[PDB]
């Protein structure tokens, strides 16, 4: 059924699975026209498709050309997502195809089920988890490749860098979700916490800075603090 | 002007004949139903006074043979049978009519209700949905499951309705996923109408049979079939104008006939709300929308 706090360890077992987040597929700026009406301008988007066990990120860049001459784009965006995920599964060797795909938004269930009818043994699941994958475009190197794309493109990343050398997938996913939650709640504050000390750099082949185990504990503490403060101001609590 | 005689009525029972019903007492000198209109299928149905929770009956057409009812004390039910000796049968009906121990099919001259509910229903199509080839009549009851329900366990006693599944390869053309899921016109027109039913009369005949089994027996799988066939039309942007006009008449009479107190268990809120207010055909079913809004505004 639905993925929740009760069945959380299932994310780190040996059954291949992917999270799919469609939040950043269809992106617009809203603006006034010369006549004082409102119009949208699409900007490049991305599908966020993540193996939470390995950290492998399949970032399908959605070029604005996709939307030209199409109607009902928020509806089309869910179907285009399902089409691209389906195309990705078909492109993988059988032994690498996922057993389950977990969609971060319930509106993706029907489009993905319909595109995956050919794969009756792949389970399409919702989740009760409120995952902060919308904040993916706060990761500077991911934002860069999306906004520079001139055509449809798939780019592969490891969102955990080399962390799995030192920590389990459970711990790596917990750190990822804490960093993205912080970036979603107060992007400027989160980015300052990550990039303030200039001695700690981001390797060319990495997304996040090269923190020692001790520095990750401090960073993780600074992120939890940022999130609780912002909760207090929100709810006047 | 046909007759279905009864050997006897040994157990207290409610007897339905089409949309009508009457009570018979244990060992009441009741010997059947006369003046049954030729030209239509009919259904004779039973609920025992001692078991209100179960309903069973027989679809038949008096043009296909001489049929009678006889209670079986072993299987504990009223059974339909064919009498192959026409002279013996005429001799039996004449005697019971002379002694006036038969109820008359109580049709009002003005009243087209039964024609209106059975317009496209044909015995040869009933016998393909309900398979018992050695009989010319078809048994249905409350508990019989559909082929569709069975796939999600005795095939011999199932309702073989045409399987409709909006999330199936049959329903969705490779490369037309979003188009075919949001506009079911291809599934309705090419797969079902051209492909399986051959024409809209056969499609309507199955829709009308499914409703009647849902109403008369409380058959849950029949109710699911009726709603799926309405939803397939309502969710299609491209339907022939004659089909929409006929569907509106069909549903009007079904909603008019439904018992007011069963509106809650016989009508699916989601399907009706979608069909009348959201679907491509939301403005196409004037007669149906008016009777539903005036009779069951709570459902909507
Ligand atoms: O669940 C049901 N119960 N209906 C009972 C009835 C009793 C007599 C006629 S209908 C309907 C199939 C959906």
């Amino acid at each position: 059924g639905a993925m929740n706090s009760s069945n959380y360890a299932e994310l780190f077992n040996n059954d291949i699975k992917l999270f799919v987040d469609d939040t950043n597929v269809y992106r617009v700026t809203v603006h006034k026209t010369f006549e004082g009406n409102v119009a949208t301008k699409a900007i490049n988007g991305c599908i966020f498709t993540l193996n939470p066990k390995t950290g492998h990120l399949f970032l399908k860049i959605i070029h604005t050309s996709v939307w030209a001459g199409q109607k009902r784009l928020s509806q089309l965006a869910k179907w285009k997502t399902a089409e691209e995920v389906s195309a990705l599964v078909r492109s993988l060797p059988k032994e690498e195809q996922p057993k389950q795909i977990i969609v971060t938004r319930k509106a993706m269930l029907d489009p993905l089920e319909v595109h995956m009818l050919d794969f009756p043994n792949i389970a399409i699941r919702p989740t009760e988890l409120r995952l902060p994958f919308s904040a993916a475009m706060s990761i500077d190197k991911l934002s860069d490749v999306v906004m520079k794309a001139t055509e449809p493109q798939m780019v592969l990343f490891n969102i955990y860098d080399d962390w799995l050398d030192r920590i389990s997938s459970y711990t790596a996913f917990s750190r990822l979700t804490l960093l993205l939650r912080a970036l979603k709640t107060n992007e400027e504050s989160a980015k300052m916490i990550l990039l303030s000390d200039p001695t700690i750099t981001i390797k060319s082949y990495h997304l996040w800075p090269s923190f020692t185990d001790e520095q990750w504990i401090t960073i993780e503490s600074q992120m939890r603090d940022l999130i609780l403060t912002e909760y207090g101001r929100k709810y006047n609590v | 002007m046909n007759t279905v005689p009864f050997t006897s009525a040994p157990i207290e029972v409610t007897i339905g004949i089409d949309q009508y019903s009457f009570n018979v007492k244990e060992n009441q000198p009741f010997h059947g139903i006369k003046d049954i209109p030729i030209g239509h299928v009919h259904v004779i149905h039973f609920q025992h006074a001692d078991n209100s929770s179960m309903r069973y009956g027989y679809w038949f057409d008096c043009r296909m043979g001489n049929f009678y009812i006889q209670y079986d004390p072993k299987d504990g039910l009223y059974k339909m049978m064919e009498e192959r000796d026409g002279a013996k049968f005429e001799n039996i009906v004449h005697n019971f009519k002379e002694r006036q121990m038969m109820v008359s099919y109580p049709k009002i001259d003005e009243d087209d209700t039964w024609y209106n509910l059975t317009e496209f229903v044909q015995m040869d199509k009933i016998r393909k949905i309900v398979r018992k080839d050695e009989n010319q009549f078809s048994y249905v009851d409350s508990s019989m499951t559909t082929v569709q329900e069975n796939e999600l366990s005795d095939p011999a006693h199932s309702l073989n309705y045409t399987v409709i599944n909006f999330k199936s390869r049959e329903a969705i053309r490779p490369g037309h996923e979003m188009e075919d899921f949001l506009d079911k016109s291809y599934y309705l027109n090419t797969v079902m109408l051209q492909g399986i039913f051959k024409n809209s009369s056969n499609y309507f005949g199955e829709l009308q049979f499914a409703f009647l089994n849902a109403m008369f027996f409380g058959n849950y799988g029949s109710s699911l079939q009726w709603h799926a066939m309405i939803e397939l039309i309502c969710s299609s942007a491209t339907v022939p104008k004659h089909m929409l006009d006929k569907l509106d008449e069909i549903l009007y009479y079904q909603i008019k006939t439904l018992p007011e107190q069963y509106s809650d268990i016989l009508l699916n809120e989601r399907v009706w709300n979608i069909c009348l207010y959201s679907s491509f055909q939301k403005n196409s079913l004037h007669n149906t929308e008016k009777i539903m809004e005036n009779k069951y505004p709570e459902l909507l």
